[PDB]
């Protein structure tokens, strides 16, 4: 790999800096790279690696929505050919952050706090794809995705509070992935309404920072549950 | 669109 | 080149398709590709290739920027190695610019619009590398953008009326130069209110939509006037 | 930094 000849600490300062200069697609180069040493993602550099990631996938998404909203509109083959591109670029990132988590991030991650962050990010890039899916690879990618959550779920609600931020952050992709891919917006309802209400009750059991760290991911539980019901 | 986290 | 293959039309349609998306990069490239085919650009096509380049080496531009500060204060090699990477990047993205202006953009433009149009972008593209220039390649690179931004100047002076929003548009970017670049800020403001007041004077020839095409860019240079005096 | 036209 490229970033094979490059010392982990001055891969992880370089992703940093990248940050700071609103790099993503060097920010995410640059974690990969790190990943790839073999070596444990502490909680600040899993953080790297998801910011980095989430933002690059974050501008392909909303290219491929304009470009398949036009590209419906319609319905020559330019259209269909640069959405295809958007597309398939997309496809391998997710396809690159998923070969990270099977090789070997999720095996290696040896507490509950690492497997479950690592197992929301295999749900969310499986989500990314099926969201491009069609057909019968759609179905197998909506289970993979529906299992990567599940576990991390069971993992979460056995191992952290219901105010931890990534149990949290977790809850709300799932419950988005219920809504938006599996056509079970019932299911979307019931878990946001049941990780806010269980979230809020365990409040007084943190400090002012931990407080502010929970509240800001419970405020996305509303705006969802605000716009379902 | 609903918000997810990020 | 990568879009040797591709129709002109289709690389076209495919840059608006970029610009809808903000996919700077895709657009910057197809309409490289556009250029390479060696027939004119429109003037909405010249409008196409100046927002893709001017939005790649604008996320560079301020990366850069970022970088620097962050270096400066410093005074490891990480901050210095990944400054000169972005620097590099951008570096290469002007001289692809240049490149396509003078391999044959500009000796090809056989009016004054598209002619002052090169010009300035030639004017532009140097004043880029200047910002990151260092001794006397520095001199070399500041003189470059002198003479194009003023034999853009001196062509749109005889042959386009003071509201013209590319003259106007060539002008405010000179009186930028003038001021960061060459450190002249007397010859900058000279610039700046001189082009002001001869648009102003002109207003009363235009049409409700070339009125709002040109106050649009007084605004801008009543905006740096206000910075300097 | 001052305004330029884009
Ligand atoms: N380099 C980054 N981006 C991050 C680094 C860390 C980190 C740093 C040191 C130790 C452990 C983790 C992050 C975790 N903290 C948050 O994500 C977060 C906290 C509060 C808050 C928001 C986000 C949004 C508004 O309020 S993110
Ligand atoms: N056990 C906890 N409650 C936490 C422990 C740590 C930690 C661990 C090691 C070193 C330093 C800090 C946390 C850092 N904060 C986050 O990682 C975080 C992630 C996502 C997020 C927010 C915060 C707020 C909004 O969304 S939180
Ligand atoms: N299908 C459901 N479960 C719901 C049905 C109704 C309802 C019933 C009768 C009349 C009108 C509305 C609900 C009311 N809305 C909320 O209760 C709500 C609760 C908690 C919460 C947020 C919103 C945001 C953050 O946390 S919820
Ligand atoms: N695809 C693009 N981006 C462009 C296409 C054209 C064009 C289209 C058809 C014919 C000739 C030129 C442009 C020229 N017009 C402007 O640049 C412009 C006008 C008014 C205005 C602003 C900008 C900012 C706010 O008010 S830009
Ligand atoms: N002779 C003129 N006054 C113009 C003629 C045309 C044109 C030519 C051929 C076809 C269709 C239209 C113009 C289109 N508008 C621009 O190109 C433009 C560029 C930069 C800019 C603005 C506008 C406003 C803010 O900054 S303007
Ligand atoms: N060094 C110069 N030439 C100037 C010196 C002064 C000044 C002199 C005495 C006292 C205080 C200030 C100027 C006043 N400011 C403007 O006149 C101004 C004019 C036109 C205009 C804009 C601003 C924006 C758009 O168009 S300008
Ligand atoms: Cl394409
Ligand atoms: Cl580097």
């Amino acid at each position: 790999g490229a970033m094979g000849s490059m010392e982990r600490a001055s891969l992880i300062q370089k992703a940093k800096l990248a940050e700071q200069a609103e790099r993503y697609e060097d920010m995410a180069a640059f974690m990969k790279g790190a990943v790839e040493k073999g070596e444990e993602l502490s909680c600040e550099e899993r953080n790297l690696l998801s910011v980095a990631y989430k933002n690059v996938v974050g501008g392909q998404r909303a290219a491929w929505r304009v470009l398949s909203s036009i590209e419906q509109k319609s319905n020559g083959p330019e259209v269909r050919e640069y959405r295809e591109k958007v597309e398939t670029e997309l496809q391998g990132v997710c396809d690159t952050v998923l070969g990270l988590l099977d090789s070997h991030l999720i095996k290696e991650a040896g507490d509950a706090e690492s497997r479950v962050f690592y197992l929301k990010m295999k749900g969310d890039y499986y989500r990314y794809l099926a969201e491009v899916a069609t057909g019968d690879d759609k179905k197998r990618i909506i289970d993979s995705a529906r299992s990567a959550y599940q576990e991390a779920m069971d993992i979460s609600k056995k191992e952290m509070p219901p105010t931890n931020p990534i149990r949290l952050g977790l809850a709300l992709n799932f419950s988005v992935f219920h809504y938006e891919i599996a056509n079970s917006p019932e299911e979307a309802i019931s878990l946001a309404k049941t990780t806010f209400d269980e979230a809020m009750a365990d409040l007084h059991t943190l400090s002012e920072d931990s407080y502010k760290d929970s509240t800001l991911i419970m405020q996305l539980l509303r705006d969802n549950l605000t716009l379902w019901t | 669109r609903p918000s997810s986290w990020r």
